[PDB]
RNA sequence: GUAGCGGCGAGCGAAACGGGAAGAGCCCAAACCAACGUUGGGGUUGAGGACAGAGUUACAAAGGACGACAUUAGACGAAUCAUCUGGAAAGAUGAAUCAAAGAAGGUAAUAAUCCUGUAGUCGAAAAUGUUGUCUCUCUUAUCCUGAGUACGACGGAGCACGUGAAAUUCCGUCGGAAUCUGGGAGGACCAUCUCCUAAGGCUAAAUACUCUCUAGUGACCGAUAGUGAACAGUACCGUGAGGGAAAGGUGAAAAGCACCCCGGAAGGGGAGUGAAAUAGAACCUGAAACCGUGUGCUUACAAGUAGUCAGAGCCCGUUAAUGGGUGAUGGCGUGCCUUUUGUAGAAUGAACCGGCGAGUUACGAUUUGAUGCAAGGUUAAGCAGUAAAUGUGGAGCCGUAGCGAAAGCGAGUCUGAAUAGGGCGUUUAGUAUUUGGUCGUAGACCCGAAACCAGGUGAU
RNA sequence: UAACUUGGGAGUCAGAACAUGGGUGAUAAGGUCCGUGUUCGAAAGGGAAACAGCCCAGACCACCAGCUAAGGUCCCAAAAU
RNA sequence: GACAAUGGUAGGAGAGCGUUCUAAGGGCGUUGAAGCAUGAUCGUAAGGACAUGUGGAGCGCUUAGAAGUGAGAAUGCCGGUG
């Protein structure tokens, strides 16, 4: 419920209420896992193909005839037996994506937040004050901010000069209020965000 | 949860049947097939409703009826479900709608008389059912076929 | 693509509240002095498709509610 | 993704030509004959585990009769004194008795006969 | 998968409404004027006409001036040293540094700081394109309104619609209107009403495709795979149309073995190079079948699916286990698969070894498990976003009520003269997504015909 | 100790011998067609020399323990010259 | 702890082994990865280790996800060799 929200040296400049129902509720493991699953399977390119035997080169004269020879019966040289014939099935292009009540998002996303919230991987900056992209300049707010490897930085709306100054530390990701997702969130350890981004979440999330 | 320690729920999820692979699974070899005949062939059995010649019964059977092309289908409405509104209040097809208590219009909203009113309206629909219309008249309301 | 209805069987049931299909009898077209009054008296009454049947039939009616 | 047959199959194969080793020329070599002879070698073990049990009682009950017709009795008539007795020492144990200690089967011999 | 079409069989199968992408409107013929029927003016429609600022994307067509942007070469571009093992360091350890640059390749093993690069930034003599301002021109009911037409008969065809009660559209043959008090359509047809105005033409965008080019992507292949083709439509086959392969890897660096010896050579043994040559080019790894050399145990009186159980003798000594190899001799014992009432079967199949080789996916249906919400549940296309999650989108869909062929009535309804009896119902749970099972449409588990049709190639 | 109802998923529609009640044939067939039961099919183990269908009897695995079934006890070959 | 059950073809049901790829976590590797070879090792099975030799640069493990996921037979196809 009651947080508190830290300058970027360390002191506490306040305090900030966020609602128990978006930072608060109980996870729901089941709907985070089938959110994780969902958008893992969302980002699939399914880019794969096989030739079967009509799409494999050649192939249309009977070998040899049906009875006389000796030989095993055959059709074309392209069989899926022959060497270099079609494919029998194989992969074929197609979408991995599916979806998921909107409702059960919303669930998932607040499931993800209170998991953060809980086990004290929140934090709340009172700003950033970034003029200028430098990413050692960013890489120390970090350690005086006494952060894990794996940060999420949640500003309110797209921080250009935040954004270039993290983007190159590795295990640090940065995303808007509106970017929040799963995946994101579950990966990183530890969440940053600003008191505006975290009024925001909480306004959307209700 | 973490993207290590994974989990879906207890009774979500069942590996996938796969034939053909071999005779301990107990479905090698014919593959749940059995053997010979039409239905162990790849593509093979009869359309659903064939009787192997005899005569299907949606052709022993005769036609009946016909369609109404101006047929009319109504959004109905009960009293019980008129319960959800306070005292005094006008109800409209517009009011329903708006409340939920009716998603799609069709050709009109006809009240019909199953449950208990309990309370006074003045309901405006484009039918009513005679129970309808005098429990609303005797819950001491009115009602007007708009 | 979508399943297809069979139309015939469209135009020969109807479907109940609980599922079931109603039909319509066979034997109700002519020669009906070769059939007892009473044979078409209660010829006259609708029945429904059997249990067997709608085994065999389901899909047919899938889309038909 | 494709997986390839890769090595489990020689594994497996590998498995069943070092089981048939000893065995006669093609079927210590070649994984279908050796397959096939193992196979019948489990049924057989099976098979055998089973006769073996029957084979040394066969064996001590013939045992027990060469050392009875030296005490001047049949095998039937010995065990059947020995039960009237209510001595209940098995048939292996009463082999190797005669075998080894020879006066203690007389004095065994001595109490069947007693009990008839 | 509705309405409908259909040996009403198998199957075929809309459209309007609603929600979206995109969006654009115009020019003639004729009435009538002025010039020599042909030209200019006139005009463009649901009642109008006669009479009485726009543009080279249709709407008319040619240029210029200049700007800006893009493509077709490129340039700059931060930051690491030491020790150890090693042939070699990027690895290990220590201590540093840069980052709008921790994408990716390469470098003697695995590098953000060694190289090529990357983030970022800059750059064009010339040529093609896009797009702007100025210019530039163009411009400011008396009469008519599409005739061998509409339409009809016959024969066909296209319409989801098989001639049907068949409207609507088109072709051949033959007939053949009317003229705003006109003409057409609203599923035979008539009347009324409603909407529209055929028999002239033009018109961007939202849509379809990929041999290409540029920049990139992949829970796609990795040399029997992936293109037929990593080295090829070649070799080879055929008169011809046409068919159509096999075949990748030394090493970091050629340092690719000077020289000596046997040998005509080939090939070897040394010596050298190399970290390594059983990495020596037929070159990484080097399995199995198969072929040899040596020998620990055993075997020339013995009848056999070759093992198994028992078991001396001899030889060894382990992942140290009531061990390993061999085996005199005794008991038991007619391979496997398929197909069958029944197969040792003298029924099928396999020479052996290796690789490859068969229930898959998409869209619907149904059922079960799971999860969210619940008298409610849920969006589709689209738009935004990183080819994402997601946000938005409520059109639509399933439920909340059924019964009847239907009009309809409604917790009832249908049948029935019935207030009877009887059928189906009422006397709460659904819905969305998804794992599994099964079905349907697709080649639908894989291989196999004899044949059919179409277009070609052949009388050497 | 089952039985029934409702749903999901099947396979099967070539059967064979033996015994017994019958048709057919010829009180022929290891014939054929029905009734009844068992076994094989889909069942190994013991017996019937060998021998799916006969007799005994239904193998979760191990034992160099014991009692029995059918069938057996002179030798092959366990148990009565 | 004391009772019961556990032959099986077509076939239904359940639980698992192993293969390739992916995600996240945690590791191994020139002081020698994968692969190959040998062994007298371990688990109820599919199968899992360890040691040595060869090899010379990649590869396990945990959880979850996805499949071109397992061959002895098709007078199967290709190659090699009897
Ligand atoms: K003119
Ligand atoms: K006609
Ligand atoms: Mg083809
Ligand atoms: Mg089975
Ligand atoms: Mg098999
Ligand atoms: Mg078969
Ligand atoms: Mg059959
Ligand atoms: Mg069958
Ligand atoms: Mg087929
Ligand atoms: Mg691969
Ligand atoms: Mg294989
Ligand atoms: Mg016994
Ligand atoms: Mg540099
Ligand atoms: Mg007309
Ligand atoms: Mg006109
Ligand atoms: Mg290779
Ligand atoms: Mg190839
Ligand atoms: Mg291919
Ligand atoms: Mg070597
Ligand atoms: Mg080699
Ligand atoms: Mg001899
Ligand atoms: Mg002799
Ligand atoms: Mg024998
Ligand atoms: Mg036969
Ligand atoms: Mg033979
Ligand atoms: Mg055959
Ligand atoms: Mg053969
Ligand atoms: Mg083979
Ligand atoms: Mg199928
Ligand atoms: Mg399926
Ligand atoms: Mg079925
Ligand atoms: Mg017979
Ligand atoms: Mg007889
Ligand atoms: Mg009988
Ligand atoms: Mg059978
Ligand atoms: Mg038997
Ligand atoms: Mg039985
Ligand atoms: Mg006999
Ligand atoms: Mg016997
Ligand atoms: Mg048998
Ligand atoms: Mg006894
Ligand atoms: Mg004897
Ligand atoms: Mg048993
Ligand atoms: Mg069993
Ligand atoms: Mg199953
Ligand atoms: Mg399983
Ligand atoms: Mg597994
Ligand atoms: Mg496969
Ligand atoms: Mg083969």
């Amino acid at each position: 419920a009651n947080y508190d929200v830290l300058k970027l040296d360390g002191t506490k400049s306040g305090s900030i209420e966020l609602s128990d129902a978006v930072f608060g509720i109980e996870p729901n493991n089941s709907v985070l896992f089938e959110a994780i699953n969902l958008q893992r399977a969302s980002l699939r390119q399914g880019t794969h193909a096989v030739k079967n035997r009509s799409a494999v080169s050649g192939g249309g004269r009977k070998p040899w005839k049906q009875k006389g020879t000796g030989r095993a019966r055959q059709g074309t040289i392209r069989a899926p037996q022959w060497r270099g014939g079609g494919i029998v099935f194989g992969p074929t292009p197609r979408s991995y994506a599916y979806k998921m009540p909107k409702k059960m998002r919303r669930l998932a996303l607040r499931s993800a937040l209170s998991f953060k919230a809980q086990e004290n991987g929140l934090t709340v900056v009172d700003a950033f004050n970034f003029e200028a992209p430098k990413t050692k300049e960013f890489k120390n707010v970090l350690s005086t901010l006494e952060q894990p490897k794996k940060v999420l930085v949640v500003t309110e709306n797209e921080d250009v000069n935040v954004e270039l100054s993290a983007r190159n530390i590795p295990g640090v990701q940065v995303t808007t209020a509106q970017g929040l997702n799963v995946l994101d969130i579950t990966n990183a350890d530890s969440l940053v965000i600003t008191e505006a981004a975290a009024k925001k979440v909480e306004e959307v999330l209700g | 949860m973490k993207l290590h320690e994974l989990k879906p729920a207890e009774g979500s999820r069942k590996e996938r049947n796969r034939v053909g692979r071999g005779v301990a699974t107990g479905n090698g070899k014919t593959s749940g097939r059995g053997h010979k005949g039409q239905k162990a062939r790849s593509g093979g059995g009869v359309r659903p409703g064939f009787e192997g010649g005899q005569l299907p019964l949606f052709r022993r059977l005769p036609k009946r009826g016909f369609t109404n092309i101006n047929r009319k289908e109504y959004a109905i409405v009960n009293l019980d479900q008129l319960n959800k509104f306070e005292d005094g209040t006008e109800v409209t097809p517009a009011l329903l709608v708006e409340s939920g208590v009716v998603k799609n219009e069709k050709s009109g909203i006809k009240i019909l008389g199953n449950g208990s009113l309990d309370k006074k309206l003045t309901v405006k629909a484009h039918k009513f059912s005679a129970s309808a219309a005098e429990a609303i008249d005797a819950k001491g309301g009115a009602h007007e076929v708009i | 693509p979508k399943m297809k209805t069979h139309r015939g069987a469209a135009k020969r049931v109807k479907r109940t509240a609980s599922g079931q299909l109603k039909r319509s009898r066979a034997f109700t077209s002519h020669l009906f002095a070769n059939k007892s009054t009473k044979q078409k008296r209660q010829l006259r009454k609708a029945r429904l498709v059997s249990k067997s049947d709608m085994k065999r039939v389901k899909q047919l009616l899938a889309y038909k509610k | 993704p494709r997986v390839k047959g890769g090595t489990v199959t020689r594994a497996r194969r590998k498995k069943t030509i070092k089981l048939a080793k000893g065995y006669f020329g093609s079927k210590h070599t070649l994984y279908k004959v050796a397959k096939q002879q193992v196979m019948k070698s489990g049924q057989y073990a099976f098979r055998d585990r089973r006769q073996r049990k029957r084979d040394f009682r066969k064996l001590w009950i013939t045992r027990i009769n060469a050392a009875a017709r030296q005490h001047e009795m049949s095998y039937s008539r010995l065990m059947n004194g020995l039960k009237k007795a209510g001595i209940d020492i098995n048939r292996k144990m009463l082999s190797e008795i005669a075998i080894s200690d020879e006066k203690a089967f007389a004095q065994l011999v001595t109490k069947a006969k007693d009990a008839l």
